[PDB]
DNA sequence: ACGCGCT
DNA sequence: AGCGCGT
């Protein structure tokens, strides 16, 4: 995720 | 991702 | 003293 | 496996 906590997605 | 001072 | 989080 | 950090 994020970044952070990429995306989702990308 | 770990949170020990900042937790990202 | 340290890794988490889905589309 | 490389992203996102500071008490
Ligand atoms: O803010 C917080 C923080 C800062 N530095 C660190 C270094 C190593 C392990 C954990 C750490 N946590
Ligand atoms: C969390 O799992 C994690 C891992 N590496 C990092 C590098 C820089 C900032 C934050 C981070 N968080």
């Amino acid at each position: 995720t994020x970044p952070g906590v990429t995306x989702p997605g990308v | 991702x770990a949170x020990v001072x900042a937790x990202v």
